[PDB]
């Protein structure tokens, strides 16, 4: 089965500050994992698809990589928004499951 | 009107075969004759050259993805897993069949486990019947009231399409034109 | 614009069915892989299944027999029917739609609509 152990858990920031994220796959995603966003109160949303391509609508500063173990999202901008959860997703081995996520505070 | 049937990016499974109705429109076959040289065009009932002179009201166009070593089973009057439980074609068949390799469009390195076929079923089908039920199929003496268990199988299983396979196992896109 | 409303107002008594239903407000079904997703504490985001213009589907093997999705090609009253509803299913459900910039793989959930409630007492 496909499992994700996304880390870390504790983070705090303010506007326009650094940022870092990672996803912990187990067997093999190749290039089919995805990253999502769900502000607290409304429906989820999609951030990255293909593990190396930004999706439409997502602003300029959102991009990440992936090799089943060494995923890297290099971002350092926290707008007045976007402090919310970021959701990892993976689907190559049936069934497809999402992640748990973490947070940052002001 | 021969656009969505041929140049489509999505084809359903064998047990959920698509059915399309084309009528009240000119159906010029200029593409058919020029469809070459990897399109088997075995036509049963009428010659491929003698098509313009003929006229038809309803031109059905089925479409699915199957294994190469199973396309033979689309011929009228044949027996097999694809021709007994999934899709049945009557002996008095009047239509054409077009099959072509689609490895570059319906394969994946990991494997596209999205194509389904019903392996086993209690009774053989009738001409032009849809099989959409996914109920538990029971062969044992113990009657399971919709409860999973031994001798109470789930009659659906997935393919294993992959690029680096033999030609027989490579996916084939088949479209059958049945004229009524 | 393409707000995916959910008109199914049926709450669930113990062990009965799940008479919920999604609805479409503008957009046309066509050949997109409409699907269903769910999430609750205990076990979070989860994927039930996806449907085609016909009975083309693939269900989740964690829970497979109970969940029986339907297809409505024209009246688009496609539903997520369920049997043997437990006291654990209580959660907020969601209705999912994919993006048409790819090949035969439902992977990119983009369009989403407000969820629903269910409880037992």
């Amino acid at each position: 089965e496909i499992v994700l152990t996304q880390s870390p858990a504790t983070l705090s920031l303010s506007p326009g500050e650094r940022a870092t994220l990672s996803c912990t796959a187990s067997q093999s995603v190749f290039s089919y994992l995805a990253w999502y966003q769900q502000k607290p109160g409304q429906a989820p949303r999609l951030l990255i698809y293909g593990a190396f391509n930004r999706a439409t609508g997502i602003p300029a500063r959102f991009s990440g990589s992936g090799s089943e173990t060494d995923f890297t999202l290099t971002i350092s901008s926290l707008e007045p928004e976007d402090f919310a959860v970021y959701y990892c997703q993976q689907h190559s081995n049936w069934p497809g499951t999402f992640g748990q996520g973490t947070k940052v505070e002001i | 009107p021969f656009d969505e049937v041929f140049n489509a990016t999505r084809f359903a499974s064998v047990y959920a075969w698509n059915r399309k109705r084309i009528s009240n429109c000119v159906a010029d076959y200029s593409v058919l004759y020029n469809l070459a040289p990897f399109f088997t065009f075995k036509c049963y009932g009428v010659s491929p050259t003698k098509l313009n002179d003929l006229c038809f009201t309803n031109v059905y166009a089925d479409s699915f993805v199957i294994r190469g070593d199973e396309v033979r089973q689309i011929a009228p009057g044949q027996t097999g897993n694809i021709a007994d439980y999934n899709y049945k074609l009557p002996d008095d068949f009047t239509g054409c069949v077009i099959a072509w390799n689609s490895n570059k469009l319906d394969s994946k390195v990991s494997g596209n486990y999205n194509y389904l076929y019903r392996l086993f079923r209690k009774s053989n089908l009738k001409p032009f019947e849809r099989d959409i039920s996914t109920e538990i199929y029971q062969a044992g003496n113990k009657p399971c009231n919709g409860v999973a268990g031994f001798n109470c199988y789930f009659p659906l299983r997935s393919y294993s399409f992959r690029p680096t396979y033999g030609v027989g196992h490579q996916p084939y896109r088949v479209v059958v034109l049945s004229f009524e | 614009q393409v707000q995916l409303q959910e008109s199914g107002p049926g709450l669930v008594k113990p062990s009965e069915t799940l008479s919920l239903t999604c609805t479409v407000s503008g957009g046309s079904i066509s050949s997109y892989y409409w699907s269903w997703i769910r999430q609750s504490p205990g076990k979070g985001l989860e994927w039930i299944g996806y449907v085609y213009n016909s009975g083309g589907t693939n269900y989740n093997p964690s829970l497979r027999s109970r969940v029986t999705i339907s297809v409505d090609t024209s009246k688009n009253h496609f539903s997520l029917k369920l049997r043997s509803v437990t006291t654990a299913d209580t959660g907020v459900y969601y209705c999912a739609r994919d993006l048409g910039y790819s090949s035969g793989w439902p992977d990119a959930f983009d369009i989403w609509g407000q969820g629903k409630m269910v409880t037992v007492s």
